[PDB]
């Protein structure tokens, strides 16, 4: 018993968690150079992290 | 992507379309001589209020 609790107790076909994402903070170089388009690549970087 | 974005962004235009300059050029001297004859009108005008001043 105390072998199959043991291998039942852990999720091999499953993912694990990763680590977790802190805020961006994106620099204000980057932002002059690409004002209104981070917003849409951020938007991306979330469908690609959630789907892809 | 972040790199397209920038080329993009160094590449592209003030404007956000193509301007044809022929129509602007013309439009810009039928306005010009509209506006000439419109200022010696309005000093033809302005002959008779410094008259009657």
């Amino acid at each position: 018993a105390l072998a199959k609790a043991s291998a039942a107790q852990v999720d091999w076909t499953s993912l694990p968690a990763a680590p977790p994402r802190p805020s961006p903070s994106a620099p204000d170089t980057l932002i002059r150079l690409l004002g209104s388009v981070v917003d849409d690549l951020a938007d991306a970087d979330k469908v690609e992290q959630k789907y892809g | 992507r972040y790199l397209t974005a920038l080329v993009e962004a160094e590449q592209a235009p003030p404007l956000p379309f193509t301007p044809d300059v022929l129509q602007l050029q013309l439009e810009h001297n039928v306005l010009k001589g509209e506006l000439i004859d419109r200022l010696r009108a309005l000093e033809y005008t302005i002959v008779t209020e410094q008259l009657q001043a």
